[PDB]
RNA sequence: CCCAUGUUAAUAGCUUCUUAGGAGAAUGACGUAGCAUGCUACGC
RNA sequence: GCGUAGCAUGCUACGUCAUUCUCCUAAGAAGCUA
C-alpha cells in the first residue's frame, strides 16, 4: 500500500522491514536509512529480496531489478540494474518525493533499546510525527520484553480460592499485580483454545496463589497460565491538538448557582473555558479530582468523557462523581473482558451517556464537548495519542501532577528519567507553566505539608490541617528477607507488630511500601488492607502504614517520598529505615 | 459447503419485435467465479469442437454456415428439416431437468472430483441459479426454478436440455408406435429392446445406449445452439412413426414442460435446397459463390434497418463517429445482395452508400477542423463489396 | 548513453577522425581510425541500446508497482465496505424475537424464510389495485402472519404520502397504483 | 475547448493570453488583434509558447508549428510552417472564418486601464457581445486594483472588540467598511494559516479598529491581514433581450377592480402586457416604484421577482409590497455571508413563493412571469447581463430616473459618465424615449419639488402637495477631519444635534451624508438611523437631517445633491457646506 | 478628497476495427570477427 | 614455393537500422446470436 512518509510526509510505498514497526520511508529517506545502520531490508507492495527459487540475500545494496523481479549478485539477469543508486531507492512517486537529513535522529530512534534514559529523552524532543512513532515502537518493544516470560501452570485442581502454581524452570518471574493477568490454554488433545484469563495474586504462605477466573470452566492440569502478549494497534492522530484560544468561551453555557465549596476556582473553570487544551498542575492531594468535579457543575449543560491512565484513577474519580455529580446522567464504562472489577454504581457501557467514565485503552469512539483525561504523570504518548485519535471534543482539560511516580517503565536500567521527559504533557507543564494551579492542601497536617514544601517544590505547599501527634518515623535497620524476585523487610513488619500496641490508632489503615512483595506477604500473617506506592497515587486515606525496606536509589526517589509522604491524612505509622530519609523530616523519634 | 446467493433482475434494454419487456438475470461474483472454476474446461471445449451436435462457437463467417449445414445432413436417408421452438424456455424448464442438465455436465470430473464434491457442486448450483433468492427492484423473492439466464453455463445447460427434449420425444414416438405394424424387422426389435432397457433393468445398458444413440443420429441428425434446433429427420420413418415428427414434441412439452407448443412457430423444410427455413434468426439461403453451391445466412432486414434507425445511446447518433458500427451492420447484411426480392438486396447498398456518405462528410469535418487532410486513410474498402463478400468465403 | 563514457568515446573518435581528415595522414593510418571509430560506435551502439532497453523495462516495472498499489489499496476498501456492511445489518436485528425463535429451534437452525416473518417489525404491503387493498388491509389494522399490524404509511407508485381517507372506490382511479402501506408489528 | 469569436461569432479555438478574459477569438480576428497591439501571447488547445526544453519565446510572430510542438526560431524543425502568417494565426477551423473590422474598437476595450472618461463610453456604444466582454473586462480591472491596497498588521489588542493595525508603507489604505472582508494569518513558523475572515469599522476615540469575525480566535501581535479578492464569473446572457411587440397581452391575466389607486396606471399595465421589456422612466417619488406594485395587483396570476441593485432599494420595495401585497405570497433572499442586515417581515429564503425580491448580483437561476428590475441607474451592464442570465421570463419592466446617481465606478477619475452611458437601458431612455412616463411629485413637499425642478429637470414637476413649511436649510462652513478617504465633519454633527434637543417630533428624521465614516461616525453622537445617499436611492422618509461635508466634486454633485433631498415625506433640514448649491434651493434660512 | 454590491445494465459464442508490447521470420544496409581464393609490398 | 602485411570478392558468426509478414498477449471501441 501507499503511504506518508514519517520524517518528510512524501507519497511513498517503501517501508524498512527491519525496524519492529515498518515504517514509511520515500526514496531519499529509506535510501538514508539503509545506508546508515544495519537495517537492509525493505519492503515494497513486495519484499526486496532475491526473488529465485533458491536464494537468500535480504538486503537492498545487494539487490538487482530484472525483469519482474529481484535478484542478489550471484543469479541477476544480464540486464541491469541497482536498486540502491542514484541517492534513492526504487519505489514509488520518485520525482515527487522530497526528503529530510533528520536520519541521523531517525536511525537514533530506529537503533535505541530504550536501556538508556538518553533513549527516552531522545525519543520526546523529536518532531510529532517521530514522537508518535517512538511511542509506538517503545510500546512493541516492552511488550516484546513482556512475552519472553517463563509459563505457569497448576500443581492439581485444589479449591475454588486457593490454586498453586508450577513454573517453568529458571526463567523471570512477573510482578504479581492487578495490572497483570495470564491466559489458561488447552491444548489437551484438541484444539488449543483460551479456557479463560487469570487473575493471580500471593496466597498465605509458601507456593500458594488466590486466584480469580474470568470464564468459569474449571481447569485440569493441562491447561496452562502464559503472561498472553497482545496485539498493539497503531496510532495516527497527535500527542496534543494544536491549541487555539478563544477569546470567549465557545458553546459551553454556564450555568448560576453553582456551589460555595468549589467556588474559588471559578476563575479557572472559565480560563478551562477559554482556551483548546489546559494543563492543571495539581500538587499532592489538592482538589484536583475536586477540580474536574466542579468544572463538570459549572458547564453542567454539557457532555464530558473522564478518562484515566489506571484503573484506579477513576475508581477514585467515579466514587467522587457519586459524591457530587448527579448519579442518574452517569455511566462507567468496564471493558467486555472484565479482567479487573471498576467501580460498578454507574449504569455500564451507556456510551452515549451524557458523563462517561472510562480508561484510556478501552474509549468508545465518541465526539464529545470537554474530555478531561486524569492522572498524566501515569500516561506515555500512546496513551495521549489514543485519547486524541478516538475521542474528538470541543475542549480538552489534562489534569495532573508531575511530582508522582512515572509509568511502570520496565525497560530503562541505566539512568533515571526526569519528569520532564514522562510524557508530552509533562514536557508542557515544566517548559511554559502549567495554565491551572491549585493553592491549599486538605489532607496532610501543616508540619507535613511544610516538609513537602521544602521537598519538591519551590515553598508553595499548604494545608488546612494541625497535627494529630501521630506522624510516626520508626528506627530500625530493615533485615531484608529477599528470598523473591523483589525485596521484603518481614523483620520490619515484626517491628510494626512489637510497635503499635501502646498506638491503637491506625487500626483500619492502608499498608504501604515500595515494594510490592512486602504488600503481598503483608496481607497474609495479619489481615491488613495494603496497596503499593503504584496502587497508591489516586487513594487517599487517613490512617496509614508504611514500611521502607532498604536504603538504595529505589528508596530514595524524591517523588516516590512524596507521594508516600501524603498519603496520609490524621494517623501514620511509618518505618524510615534510611538516616537520610528520617534527616530531611520533622517527625517523631519515640 | 453450500452458498446461497442473491441474483438481481436486470431489465434489458435492446431493439426487439415484440413488447414484452426482457430480464437478465446478474448472478453474484460469488457464484460465477467458482462456476467458472467448476465448468470452464468443458465449456471451453465444446466451443472448439466442429462437426458436433453441439454447435456452439461455431460462426457463420468464412464458410462455416455452410459447414454447419453440411454436417446436420450427415447422410439422414430421406431428410426434411425440422425445427421446433419451446415457448417460455427458460421460465416453464423444470427443475428436474435443470438437474438434469447440471448433472450431464459435471460427469466430465469422474477423477478430478469425489462423489460428496460432486454432490455440494450440485447443491451449490441448486442454491446459487435453480432456486434461488431474486432480487427484484429492492425486495428478496424467492425464484422457483427454471433456469436463469445468466451463470456460467446457460448456453450449454441449456443445450443439454433440449438434446434431452428431442430424444425423449423419439423414446415417446417410437414406443408409442404399435409394433405389429412396423414392418422393419430391426426396428421393431429395437422397439423391444427398447422398453426392456426401459421399464425392465435398472442397470445401464451401454450395449443398447450406444445402438440407439447410433440410430438417433443415424435418422434423426440435429444441430443444436442452446434452444435453437435444426433437425434432419429421415421422413419414411417420421410418417411411419418411428422417429420424432412435432406432434410428439407438443406432446413432450405437454407433459414435461407444462408448455403447449402452437404448432405456429415449429417449421418444416421438405426441400433441402432451401435449407433451415429459420435458425439463429437468419434465414439461409443456396447461392452460386466462386463455382460452386453454399448455404448463406441472412438476417431480417427489418432487422439490419432497426439496428441503423434506433440507437441505444445518444452519441451513436452522431454517425461519423461510428463507422464501425455500419461496416459491422454491412458485414450482417451482405447476404442479402444474393436475395432474389430486390428490395432486400438494396439494404446492403444502402449500407455501402451510407458509409461513403459518413466518410466523406467526416473528412470534411476534418478538413474544416484543421486545414489537413489525413495523410494514411484506408478506409477506402468499407465500400466496396469485396470486402464484404471475403467474409463468407471459405478460405480463412 | 550520454553520460556513459561510450559516448565520449565515440566523440573523441570523432574529433581524431576530423582531425585527420583535415590533416591528410596516410590511408594506413585513415583506415586504422576507421577501424577505431566503427569499434567506439559499435561500442556506443551496444551500449546505448542498452540503456534504452533498461529504462523501457523499468517503467514498465514502475507501471505495474503502480497496478499493484491501486489493487491492494482498492481490495483494502471493499474489505472496509463489507466490514461496515455486515456490522450495520448487525444492529438492525430485532434481537429479543430472534433469541427467542432461534433458542426454541431443537438444533438452532430456522429456516430463513421464517426470519422475517417471525421477527420482522415493519411489514411492507404492495398493493395493485383496490379490490386487493379492500381485501388485504381495510381500515387501519389487519391480520398477516399471525400478529396484527398497525398501518403507519401509505405512499403511492410516486413516493407521495396518501392519507387513508382517500382510497376509496371513486378516487381509486386518481391515485398512481401500485400503493406501498408500511405498517408495524403490534 | 473550441469557442465562438467574440466580434464575429465565427468558430474558433485560440484565446488571446494577455487579455485578462481570454476572449475567443477567430483567426482572422486573432491576427488584427495581435498585429496591432502588443498582445502577443495567445493560447490555441496548447499555449503557443516555445516547446524548447528552454527558451521564453511567447510572441506568436515569432513561433513555428513543427512536428507536434511550437518552436521558436532557434528551435524548429525543418518540416515546420509560421504561425501568424498570411493574415491568419493558424488554429482550428481556419479556413471557416469571417473577418471584422471592429478590431479598432476590441483593441481600445481590451488593452485600456478604464480610468479616462471615454473608454465606458466605448463600453457601451458597441455590439452586444462587446458590451459583455468590457463589462466582464471592467469587472476584472475592478477586482484586480483591490490587489493594489496596503496589507495590515496587528501593533496590540486593546480589546476584544478593539484592535489597533498598521498598514504597509507605501501601498494606500483601504477604505474600512463592510464591503471589504479580510482575512487573518499568523504565518511565523508555525502555521502560515487563515484564522478567520474579519471586517473593520474605525472606531470613535483613538486609533482604534473595531473588528468584527466570523471566527471566535484571540489575536495576537503577529496577525496579519490581507484583503480578499473574488473572481469574475464570465457572463453569456445579454443585456438587453430583444424586443417583440405582441398583438394581444400573453401569459398575463388582468383583474376585475383593481383599486382606486392604480386605477390611473392601467394604459401602462397593457403597454407592459403588450410588450416584452419595457422602460419606465420618471422623476423621483412619482410613482415607479408604486408601479411595480400596481403590477403585482393588476396581474394576480403572475408570479414576479423584484429586483435591485442595492439593498435599500429593495427594502423599499419590501415595505411597499408588506403595505400593499399579500405577505403570505411573498419572499425575500438574503445572501448567506450578509454583512449588512436586511429586511426580516417576509419568509426569508423562500424563492418560491409568487413575489420574490432580492439583490441583483444574489439571484437564483429561476424563471418568472414578468420580472421587475427596479433602480437600473445603479446597474452596469454586468449586473443586466445577470439578471438575464438567472431570470428567464415573459415580460421585463427596467424601472428608474437617470437623472439620480449612477453605479460609482470607482476607476473613473478623469471626466464625467452623462445618463446615457450608464448601460445599456440608461441609454435607451435617453436615446429614444421610456416607453412609459410618469412625472409629478407624489411625495415630496412642494418645497422639495420647487428647488429640485430647477436643477436637474428643468422645470418639468409639479407635486401633489403645497409647502409644508418643514424645510430648512442652513450653511454652516463644518471645519472637516479626515479619515481614510471618507471625510468626517465633526461642527455639522454638533449643529444638527443642537437641532434635536430644540426640535422634539423630529428624533424619528434619518440621518443623510454623502460619506460612509460619517454616517457610522454620527450614530454614536445621535443615535438616529443613519443612511449614506448613493445606498438611500428609493426609500422614502418622514424627516430627513442631511449633512453636506466637504466641498468637493462628490459631495457638491447636483445628481448625489438630488437624490439626497428628494426623500423627505414631510420634512428636511440640510446643513450645506457649497455657498452656491445654499443659494440654489430656496428654504427657510436658519 | 471614496460609493454599491456574492447563485440498474447477466453468461457464453463469433466477427469487425484501433492502439501498445514481445517473439519469430524474410529482405536490404552498415560495422566487427572468422573462413575461401585471388592480387600486390617484404623476407626466405 | 612458403611465411608476413595490405587490398579485392564470396560465405559464416555477432552487434545495430529500416521495410514487410505471421503469431501471441494486453488494452479499448463496436456489431450480431442464444
Ligand atoms: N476548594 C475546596 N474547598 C473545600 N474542600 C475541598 C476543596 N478542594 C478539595 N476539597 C476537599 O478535598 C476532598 C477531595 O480529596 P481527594 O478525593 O483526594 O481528591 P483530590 O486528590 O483531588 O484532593 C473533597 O472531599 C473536598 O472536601
Ligand atoms: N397613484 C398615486 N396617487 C397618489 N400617491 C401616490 C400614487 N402612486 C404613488 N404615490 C405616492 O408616491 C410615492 C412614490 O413612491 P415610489 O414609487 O417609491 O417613488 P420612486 O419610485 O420614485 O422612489 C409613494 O410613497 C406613494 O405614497
Ligand atoms: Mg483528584
Ligand atoms: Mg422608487
Ligand atoms: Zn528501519
Ligand atoms: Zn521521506
Ligand atoms: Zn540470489
Ligand atoms: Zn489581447
Ligand atoms: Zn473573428
Ligand atoms: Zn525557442
Amino acid at each position: 500500500a501507499v503511504g506518508a512518509c514519517v520524517l518528510c510526509n512524501s507519497q511513498t510505498s517503501l517501508r524498512c522491514g527491519a525496524c519492529i514497526r515498518r515504517p514509511f520511508l520515500c526514496c531519499k529517506c529509506c535510501y538514508d536509512h539503509v545506508i546508515s545502520t544495519s537495517h537492509k531490508l525493505v519492503l515494497s507492495v513486495n519484499p526486496y529480496v532475491c526473488n529465485a527459487p533458491g536464494c537468500d540475500v535480504t538486503d537492498v545494496t545487494q539487490l538487482y531489478l530484472g525483469g519482474m523481479s529481484y535478484y542478489c549478485k550471484s543469479h541477476k539477469p544480464p540486464i541491469s540494474f541497482p536498486l540502491c543508486a542514484n541517492g534513492q531507492v526504487f519505489g514509488l512517486y520518485k520525482n515527487t518525493c522530497v526528503g529530510s537529513d533528520n536520519v541521523t535522529d531517525f536511525n537514533a530512534i530506529a537503533t535505541c533499546d530504550w536501556t538508556n534514559a538518553g533513549d527516552y529523552i531522545l525519543a520526546n524532543t523529536c518532531t510529532e510525527r517521530l514522537k508518535l512513532f517512538a511511542a509506538e515502537t517503545l510500546k512493541a518493544t516492552e511488550e516484546t520484553f513482556k512475552l519472553s516470560y517463563g509459563i505457569a501452570t497448576v500443581r492439581e485442581v485444589l479449591s475454588d480460592r486457593e490454586l498453586h502454581l508450577s513454573w517453568e524452570v529458571g526463567k523471570p518471574r512477573p510482578p504479581l499485580n492487578r495490572n497483570y493477568v495470564f491466559t489458561g490454554y488447552r491444548v489437551t488433545k484438541n484444539s488449543k483454545v483460551q479456557i479463560g484469563e487469570y487473575t493471580f495474586e500471593k496466597g498465605d504462605y509458601g507456593d500458594a496463589v488466590v486466584y480469580r477466573g474470568t470464564t468459569t470452566y474449571k481447569l485440569n492440569v493441562g491447561d496452562y497460565f502464559v503472561l498472553t502478549s497482545h496485539t498493539v494497534m497503531p496510532l495516527s492522530a497527535p500527542t496534543l491538538v494544536p491549541q487555539e484560544h478563544y477569546v470567549r468561551i465557545t458553546g459551553l453555557y454556564p450555568t448560576l448557582n453553582i456551589s460555595d465549596e468549589f467556588s474559588s476556582n471559578v476563575a479557572n473553570y472559565q480560563k478551562v473555558g477559554m482556551q483548546k487544551y489546559s494543563t492543571l498542575q495539581g500538587p499532592p492531594g489538592t482538589g484536583k479530582s475536586h477540580f474536574a468535579i466542579g468544572l463538570a457543575l459549572y458547564y453542567p449543560s454539557a457532555r464530558i468523557v473522564y478518562t484515566a491512565c489506571s484503573h484506579a484513577a477513576v475508581d477514585a474519580l467515579c466514587e467522587k462523581a457519586l459524591k457530587y455529580l448527579p448519579i442518574d446522567k452517569c455511566s462507567r464504562i468496564i471493558p467486555a473482558r472484565a479482567r479487573v472489577e471498576c467501580f460498578d454504581k454507574f449504569k455500564v457501557n451507556s456510551t452515549l451517556e451524557q458523563y462517561v467514565f472510562c480508561t484510556v485503552n478501552a474509549l468508545p469512539e465518541t465526539t464529545a464537548d470537554i474530555v478531561v483525561f486524569d492522572e498524566i504523570s501515569m500516561a506515555t504518548n500512546y496513551d495521549l495519542s489514543v485519547v486524541n485519535a478516538r475521542l474528538r471534543a470541543k475542549h480538552y482539560v489534562y489534569i495532573g501532577d508531575p511530582a508522582q511516580l512515572p509509568a511502570p517503565r520496565t525497560l530503562l536500567t541505566k539512568g533515571t528519567l526526569e519528569p520532564e521527559y514522562f510524557n508530552s504533557v509533562c514536557r508542557l507543564m515544566k517548559t511554559i507553566g502549567p495554565d491551572m494551579f491549585l493553592g491549599t492542601c486538605r489532607r496532610c497536617p501543616a508540619e507535613i505539608v511544610d516538609t513537602v514544601s521544602a521537598l519538591v517544590y519551590d515553598n508553595k505547599l499548604k494545608a488546612h490541617k494541625d497535627k494529630s501527634a501521630q506522624c510516626f518515623k520508626m528506627f530500625y535497620k530493615g533485615v531484608i528477607t529477599h528470598d523473591v524476585s523483589s525485596a521484603i523487610n518481614r523483620p520490619q513488619i515484626g517491628v510494626v507488630r512489637e510497635f503499635l500496641t501502646r498506638n491503637p490508632a491506625w487500626r483500619k489503615a492502608v499498608f504501604i511500601s515500595p515494594y510490592n512483595s512486602q504488600n503481598a506477604v503483608a496481607s497474609k500473617i495479619l489481615g491488613l488492607p495494603t496497596q503499593t506506592v503504584d496502587s497508591s497515587q489516586g487513594s487517599e486515606y487517613d490512617y496509614v502504614i508504611f514500611t521502607q525496606t532498604t536504603e538504595t536509589a529505589h528508596s530514595c526517589n524524591v517523588n516516590r517520598f512524596n507521594v508516600a509522604i501524603t498519603r496520609a491524612k490524621v494517623g501514620i505509622l511509618c518505618i524510615m529505615s534510611d538516616r537520610d530519609l528520617y534527616d530531611k523530616l520533622q517527625f517523631t523519634s519515640l | 459447503n453450500v452458498i446461497p446467493t442473491i441474483t438481481q433482475m436486470n431489465l434489458k434494454y435492446a431493439i426487439s419485435a415484440k413488447n414484452r419487456a426482457r430480464t437478465v438475470a446478474g448472478v453474484s461474483i460469488c457464484s460465477t467465479m467458482t462456476n467458472r472454476q467448476f465448468h470452464q474446461k468443458l465449456l471451453k471445449s465444446i466451443a472448439a469442437t466442429r462437426g458436433a451436435t453441439v454447435v456452439i462457437g461455431t460462426s457463420k463467417f468464412y464458410g462455416g454456415w455452410h459447414n454447419m449445414l453440411k454436417t446436420v445432413y450427415s447422410d439422414v436417408e430421406n431428410p426434411h428439416l425440422m425445427g421446433w421452438d419451446y415457448p417460455k424456455c427458460d421460465r416453464a424448464m423444470p427443475n428436474m431437468l435443470r438437474i438434469m442438465a447440471s448433472l450431464v455436465l459435471a460427469r466430465k470430473h469422474t477423477t478430478c472430483c469425489s462423489l460428496s464434491h460432486r454432490f455440494y457442486r450440485l447443491a451449490n448450483e441448486c442454491a446459487q441459479v435453480l432456486s434461488e433468492m431474486v432480487m427484484c427492484g429492492g425486495s428478496l423473492y424467492v425464484k422457483p426454478g427454471g433456469t436463469s439466464s445468466g451463470d456460467a453455463t446457460t448456453a450449454y445447460a441449456n443445450s443439454v436440455f433440449n438434446i434431452c427434449q428431442a430424444v425423449t420425444a423419439n423414446v415417446n414416438a417410437l414406443l408409442s408406435t404399435d409394433g405389429n405394424k412396423i414392418a422393419d424387422k430391426y426396428v421393431r426389435n429395437l422397439q423391444h429392446r427398447l422398453y426392456e432397457c426401459l421399464y425392465r433393468n435398472r442397470d445401464v445398458d451401454t450395449d443398447f445406449v450406444n445402438e440407439f444413440y447410433a440410430y438417433l443420429r443415424k435418422h434423426f441428425s440435429m444441430m443444436i445452439l442452446s434452444d435453437d434446433a435444426v433437425v434432419c429427420f429421415n421422413s419414411t420413418y417420421a410418417s411411419q412413426g418411428l422417429v420424432a415428427s412435432i406432434k410428439n414434441f407438443k406432446s413432450v412439452l405437454y407433459y414435461q414442460n407444462n408448455v403447449f407448443m402452437s404448432e405456429a412457430k415449429c417449421w418444416t423444410e421438405t426441400d433441402l435446397t432451401k435449407g433451415p427455413h429459420e435458425f439463429c434468426s437468419q434465414h439461409t439461403m443456396l447461392v452460386k459463390q466462386g463455382d460452386d453451391y453454399v448455404y448463406l445466412p441472412y438476417p431480417d432486414p427489418s432487422r439490419i434497418l432497426g439496428a441503423g434507425c434506433f440507437v441505444d445511446d445518444i452519441v451513436k447518433t452522431d454517425g461519423t463517429l461510428m463507422i464501425e458500427r455500419f461496416v459491422s451492420l454491412a458485414i450482417d447484411a451482405y447476404p442479402l445482395t444474393k436475395h432474389p426480392n430486390q428490395e432486400y438486396a438494396d439494404v446492403f447498398h444502402l449500407y455501402l452508400q451510407y458509409i461513403r456518405k459518413l466518410h466523406d462528410e467526416l473528412t470534411g469535418h476534418m478538413l474544416d477542423m484543421y486545414s489537413v487532410m489525413l495523410t494514411n486513410d484506408n478506409t477506402s474498402r468499407y465500400w466496396e463489396p469485396e470486402f464484404y463478400e471475403a467474409m463468407y468465403t471459405p478460405h480463412t | 548513453f550520454s553520460s556513459l563514457p561510450s559516448y565520449a568515446a565515440f566523440a573523441t573518435a570523432q574529433e581524431a577522425y576530423e582531425q585527420a581528415v583535415a590533416n591528410g595522414d596516410s590511408e594506413v593510418v585513415l583506415k586504422k581510425l576507421k577501424k577505431s571509430l566503427n569499434v567506439a560506435k559499435s561500442e556506443f551502439d551496444r551500449d546505448a541500446a542498452m540503456q534504452r532497453k533498461l529504462e523501457k523495462m523499468a517503467d514498465q516495472a514502475m507501471t505495474q508497482m503502480y497496478k499493484q498499489a491501486r489493487s491492494e489499496d482498492k481490495r483494502a476498501k471493499v474489505t472496509s465496505a463489507m466490514q461496515t456492511m455486515l456490522f450495520t445489518m448487525l444492529r438492525k436485528l430485532d434481537n429479543d424475537a430472534l433469541n427467542n425463535i432461534i433458542n426454541n429451534a431443537r438444533d438452532g437452525c430456522v429456516p430463513l424464510n421464517i426470519i422475517p416473518l417471525t421477527t420482522a417489525a415493519k411489514l411492507m404491503v404492495v398493493i395493485p389495485d383496490y379490490n386487493t387493498y379492500k381485501n388485504t388491509c381495510d381500515g387501519t389494522t389487519f391480520t398477516y402472519a399471525s400478529a396484527l399490524w398497525e398501518i403507519q404509511q401509505v405512499v403511492d407508485a410516486d413516493s407521495k404520502i396518501v392519507q387513508l381517507s382517500e382510497i376509496s372506490m371513486d378516487n381509486s382511479p386518481n391515485l398512481a397504483w401500485p400503493l406501498i402501506v408500511t405498517a408495524l408489528r403490534a
